[PDB]
């Protein structure tokens, strides 16, 4: 229930001096940079936290292609989907 | 008041929203606790959904150490919630009356409590305010968790903005207005309760309110000779000011002190997967004395022949500047948006091949005074079985954005 | 800068606007009039905080619980004004020795009967199920009123010797609970025997009875001075006669008073509450009665001599003589909601008659 | 025989087969080959569902068989010809590859039974069977033979164990015993690759002068060429290519014809390999068994 003044054009700046939100340290904990166990499987991953799932974890673009991943939930199953898509 | 068979007794307390009393059955004399939410007083505020997200939740919950909602009855006078009533009263009056407790008792209770708050966390609810004055005891002197007015619902990929609760027992992160996950603030209030259950005194106490926040934000606290070092360790690691280094329900489960004298009726196809499929946590002791390991056959050339995943897009500039750039490029891409907050967007596209629509949310963050982060969050579709991939449509929308935003 | 006045849905906004036009022209400010549904719950939400509307139109009785809260405004009587304007109405609005409300209209319930069909109206409640037994051969019905509001249903329950409260003197016993007595048992049992014997439909609310009466589908309902303005659009030739007695003992209709209570505002003058309103009452009240609706029971003898020529007014009078004035105490509010729940639980089958009466006594004792 | 296994595979669905937390990748058709290939070693996964951006469907799969095919088919010399296949694309090799035959992408809902999954496996001779939910359209996991056989052997208990344990491997006649494709330890990789692409074989156990299996050459081993940047030279023998792990491997995993099928499947799920080369006291190689053959026997 928040009012917003103008949409097509920007009439004036916000009255509040500062409104930045600070990043919580739970999205800085990435699960792909975690080094899994040698003996189990390269395919598997340790169990992530329910919060950090829907957010997008982009790998740094190196050679003219994008490299992004996300952890999607299911009923009792988590999956991490990686896509490499050229520009 | 009387609805079916109960004549109210003595007023228990003032409660959060309205007062609470004790019913008494007219023929057998059963004692229930009835929560009276005055209609006028809650319709004044906007909290009418915040009660709903309690009523929805407490209809499902059944636990022997959690106070069980029986039924909620609504009538134009006021709202009534009927719950089990216990004779022993609140915890803080036993803390008061008994002073400091030994290990067997504090242990047993803390186990019962922790088991409750696990059971809650798993069903995707977090009740912010933990204190002895909100938790009761029965005739058998077990642990009962009563007050759930200040609870909330845990959504998928959604943090919490609202910080409330006791000033002593509020987490270090929430007092500075920071977004936070539900489990660690509960775990930290658990750990200060456990401290209270051993020494008798609060760990972070002061009259002056700014000094109290400074003492909470600092990790130092009193460590007596009253108890063994195992608990000292367990508290230092449980009451860490860093939420990244703060323990979880697992981390406490496999702790030495916790295991001792634990009846197993607290923690309960799933179990088939747990045992045989999983075999198909690194142990510190085994690594030191063993030099031989059996590597999986899919990995065996990689550790003979032998990548930093960023969070998202970071561009150091003014907040309004970058958000204007983004709102200009998403319009250049001919897609359409709405804003709730000036730094929050809910955007959606239409499938070119099918008539379906896909959505997502944008929330701008700050990693530090020099740099910001722009986050990309996916959503769910409630109803229709769509012959297309949510994840891929999401990734392609994000790609088509980031391409125009970089180049 | 704008005066919002919330009004009930049965009331007419145009009549209030006509009365307000004269004041409006002098002031130069225009008044908006809305009719929000369930105005019982919409006023004490904003009244506790002082938000929203300025003036509330509602019955006097549910102000005696608003006053006990401390929300309502305070006025002081004047010696030269109180005596001349009204002989006795002040008694009804005198809470704790201080006036809290402006008495506008002495009102009472009455029987509105068809003349062409059923030429003679009944005078007892004991021949109404026999008049329905006679009329269920022709395809008509005798009495079809709202069974959801207890304002209409009470004078049938309390007529057999069932009394919630005695006011012979100031003294009364809070411990004694009196609605499970014999009279109220026979009156609720007789209304459950009226529903079970298929004489009365147990699904008619205010809306159904109001649409069946505005179209002329029911010959009798106990509504009040509103619906006569809708009978003038209807072909049905009609009369207004005394409510029926019961075993010799007459029915006791409650005496409502439409009042206008100031809602909280950040500036409030003390003189405006009494001195300004008294002048308004003389003109606002007299004109409203003369223009649209004859209330017929006013405390000024000059315009009473003109209104006592209508025999419908003397029927309202002969009702209101045989009745009992309502106590202004706040617990009557906590009585009202009791009685409504007696009449919806016995009618829906959730509870029996004895259980409903026991529940009402427990509600009186335990709320 | 089929009284318990067929019932056990019809009553349980593919959903339960999927592990709890896993890492999966997908590829775009506009991507080049060599990029995705170099990526497949760094990510640790060998298979990926291909997604075409234009068609809005899953056009196919990318496994190490495709790698092998493109390496054999386009190979002229060992140092100066390697230009052409660097710049090659995934959709271009898709378009030229389906000149001979049109094999689309096959998928199964995870709510369907395991029996239908292993039915699709055999009937299309594919090792990599994705599961795609019909509602969400997302590709959860890629089912494999090895998972299904580990889940069959580990789950079974002595009270529901069948009476089929008693029969020995020999007498039952399971596997391919007639035409054993072999290579010598001095032969290069190229010929092994020829044999891979021309036949339907999944690996070759290499033999010495006598014919004793000293090592094996798998279709999965070839990615170490793309890992150590030794895919340029195919002239070297398979001993040079397997020299990297000569300090690491324990020995050749092998069984006999006189052992029981119980112990064979238990040493197969305990070594986590694709086959057990059956030998004799001589160590001459009579016949080769496969995981697919065992699954085919189990289903019927
Ligand atoms: N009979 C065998 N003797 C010796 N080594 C073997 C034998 N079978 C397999 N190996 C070794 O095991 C490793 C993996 O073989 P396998 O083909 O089972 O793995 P994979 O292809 O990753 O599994 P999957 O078939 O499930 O994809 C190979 O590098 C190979 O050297
Ligand atoms: N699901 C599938 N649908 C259609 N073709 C496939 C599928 N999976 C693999 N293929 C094709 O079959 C060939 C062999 O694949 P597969 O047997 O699954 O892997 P591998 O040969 O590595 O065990 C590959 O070249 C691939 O192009
Ligand atoms: N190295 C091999 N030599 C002979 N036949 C094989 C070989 N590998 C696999 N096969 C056969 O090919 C079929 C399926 O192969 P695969 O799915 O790759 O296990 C089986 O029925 C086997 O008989
Ligand atoms: O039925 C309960 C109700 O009765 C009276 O309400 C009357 C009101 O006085 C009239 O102005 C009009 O609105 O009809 C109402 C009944 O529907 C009491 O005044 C009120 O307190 C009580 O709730």
């Amino acid at each position: 229930p928040g009012p917003y003044g103008q949409e097509m054009y920007a009439f004036r700046s916000a009255a509040r001096f500062k409104s930045p939100p600070i990043l919580p340290p739970h999205l800085l904990q990435v699960i792909l940079n975690k080094d899994t166990n040698i003996s189990c499987d390269p395919a598997l991953l340790p169990e992530p936290n329910h919060v950090m799932l829907n957010h997008l974890y982009a790998l740094s673009i190196k050679d003219s292609v994008m490299v992004l991943s996300a952890t999607h939930r299911y009923k009792k199953k988590y999956v991490t989907t990686l896509l490499y898509k050229p520009i | 008041v009387k609805i079916g068979h109960y004549i109210l007794g003595d007023t228990l307390g003032v409660g959060t929203f309205g007062k609470v009393k004790v019913g008494k059955h007219e023929l057998t004399g059963h004692k229930v606790a009835v929560k009276i939410l005055n209609r006028q007083k809650i319709r004044s505020l906007d909290v009418v959904g915040k009660i709903r997200r309690e009523i929805q939740n407490l209809k499902l919950f059944r636990h022997p150490h959690i106070i069980k909602l029986y039924q909620v009855i609504s009538t134009p006078s006021d709202i009534f919630m009927v719950m089990e009533y216990v004779s022993g009263g609140e915890l803080f009056d036993y803390i008061c009356k008994n002073g400091r407790l030994d290990e067997k008792e504090s242990r047993r209770l803390f186990q019962q409590i922790l088991s409750g708050v696990d059971y809650c966390h798993r069903h995707m609810v977090v009740h912010r305010d933990l204190k002895p004055e909100n938790v009761l005891l029965d005739a058998h002197m077990n642990a009962k968790i009563a007050d759930f007015g200040l609870s909330n619902m845990m959504s998928d990929g959604e943090f919490l903005r609202t910080s409330c609760g006791s000033p002593n027992y509020a987490a270090p992160e929430v007092i500075s207005g920071r977004l936070y996950a539900g489990p660690e603030v509960d775990i930290w209030s658990s750990g200060v309760i456990l401290y209270a259950l051993l020494c008798g005194t609060l760990p972070f106490d002061d009259d002056h309110v700014p000094t109290l926040f400074k003492k909470i934000c600092d990790g130092i606290f009193y460590t007596p000779q009253y108890l063994n070092p195992s608990v000292i360790s367990l508290l230092k690691h449980m009451l860490q000011v860093d939420p990244m280094k703060r323990a979880t329900i697992k981390d406490i489960r496999e702790h030495e002190w916790f295991k001792q004298d634990l009846p197993k009726y607290l923690f309960p196809n799933r179990r088939i997967m747990n045992e045989a499929k999983d075999f198909y946590s690194p142990p510190d002791s085994f690594l030191d004395d063993h030099h031989l390991t059996r590597p999986h056959p899919e990995r065996v050339p990689f550790l003979v022949a032998e990548a930093k995943w960023h969070l998202g897009i970071r561009s150091q500039s003014r907040p309004n500047d970058i958000m204007a750039e983004v709102c200009r490029a998403i319009k250049q891409l001919d897609y359409e948006w709405k804003v709730v907050n000036p730094y929050y967007l809910r955007v959606r596209r239409k499938n070119p091949v099918t008539s379906t629509y896909s959505k997502m949310s944008l929330q701008l963050y700050q990693v530090d005074s020099r740099t910001y982060l722009l986050d990309f969050r996916s959503i769910d579709d409630e109803l229709t079985p769509r012959p297309g991939s949510h994840t891929i449509e999401f990734f392609e929308m994000c790609a088509n954005l980031i391409k125009i935003l970089a180049q | 800068g704008k005066l919002v006045i919330w009004i009930n849905g049965d009331k007419g906004y145009n009549g209030l606007a006509e009365v307000g036009k004269k004041f409006e022209k002098d002031t130069g400010i225009k008044v908006t009039v809305e009719h929000p549904d369930k105005l019982e719950e919409k006023f004490p939400q904003v009244a506790a905080t002082g938000d929203g509307p300025d003036i509330i139109f509602w019955a006097h009785d549910r102000f005696g619980g608003y006053a006990q809260s401390g929300l309502l405004a305070e006025i002081t009587p004047a010696a030269a004004f109180q005596d001349k304007l009204y002989p006795f109405t002040w008694d009804a609005v005198r809470y704790n020795g201080k006036l809290i409300a402006y008495p506008i209209a002495v009102e009472a319930l009455s029987l509105i009967y068809n003349k062409d069909l059923l030429p003679n109206p009944p005078k007892t409640w004991e021949e109404i199920p026999a008049l329905d037994k006679e009329l269920k051969a022709k395809g008509k019905s005798a009495l079809m009123f709202n069974l959801q509001e207890p304002y209409f249903t009470w004078p049938l329950i309390a007529a057999d010797g069932g009394y919630a409260f005695k006011y012979e003197n100031g003294k009364y016993d809070i411990k004694d609970v009196g609605v499970d007595n014999a009279g109220a048992k026979a009156g609720l049992t007789f209304l459950v025997d009226l529903i079970k014997n298929k004489h009365m439909n147990a699904d008619t609310d205010y809306s159904i009875a109001e649409a069946a009466f505005n179209k002329g589908e029911t010959a009798m309902t106990i509504n009040g001075p509103w619906a006569w303005s809708n009978i003038d659009t209807s072909a049905v030739n009609y009369g207004v006669t005394v409510l029926p007695t019961f075993k010799g003992q007459p029915s006791k209709p409650f005496v409502g008073v439409l009042s206008a209570g100031i809602n909280a505002a950040s500036p409030n003058k003390e003189l405006a509450k009494e001195f300004l309103e008294n002048y308004l009452l003389t003109d606002e009240g007299l004109e409203a009665v003369n223009k649209d609706k004859p209330l017929g029971a006013v405390a000024l003898k000059s315009y009473e001599e003109e209104l006592a020529k209508d025999p419908r007014i003397a029927a309202t009078m002969e009702n209101a003589q045989k009745g009992e004035i309502m106590p202004n105490i706040p617990q009557m509010s906590a009585f009202w909601y009791a009685v409504r729940t007696a009449v919806i639980n016995a009618a829906s089958g959730r509870q029996t008659v004895d259980e409903a009466l026991k529940d009402a006594q427990t509600n009186a004792a335990e709320f | 025989n089929n009284s318990v296994y067929t019932f056990f595979m019809k009553s349980h669905r593919c959903y339960d087969l999927i592990p709890t937390s896993s890492k999966l990748v997908v590829f775009d058709t506009s991507l080049q080959v060599k990029k995705a290939f170099f990526a497949l070693v760094t990510n640790g996964v060998r298979a990926a569902p291909l997604w075409d951006s234009k068609k809005q469907s899953f056009v196919g799969m990318l496994t190490i068989t495709d790698f092998i095919n493109i390496l054999h088919r386009y190979y002229k010399s060992a140092l100066v010809q390697i230009y052409e296949l660097e710049e090659h694309k995934i959709e271009t090799w898709r378009e030229v590859y389906l000149q001979d035959s049109f094999k689309p992408l096959v998928c199964i809902s995870p709510n369907a039974s395991l029996f239908d999954a292993v039915s699709s496996l055999i009937r299309n001779k594919i090792h990599r069977l994705p599961v795609i939910d019909p509602e969400s359209g997302n590709t959860l996991y890629i089912l494999t033979h090895k998972r299904i056989l580990k889940f069959l052997k580990l789950f079974i208990t002595e009270f529901p164990k069948p009476e089929f344990m008693s029969k020995s491997l020999e007498e039952l006649q399971i596997g391919t015993y007639a035409n054993i494709a072999m290579v010598r330890t001095t032969t290069p990789v190229y010929v092994a690759l020829g044999i891979f692409v021309q036949h339907r074989v999944s690996a070759l156990p290499v033999v010495d002068e006598k014919g004793r299996v000293v090592d094996i050459y798998s279709k999965f081993d070839v990615i170490n060429l793309a890992a150590e940047k030794t895919y340029n030279n195919l002239d070297v023998s398979v001993t040079k290519a397997l020299q990297h792990r000569s300090h690491y491997f324990e020995g050749v995993l092998k069984c006999y014809l006189h052992e029981t099928l119980e112990t064979i499947i238990n040493r197969l799920v305990e070594a986590e390999v694709h086959r057990l080369v059956v030998v004799d006291e001589n160590d001459v190689v009579k016949g080769i068994v496969s995981l697919s053959d065992i699954l085919q026997a189990l289903v019927l």
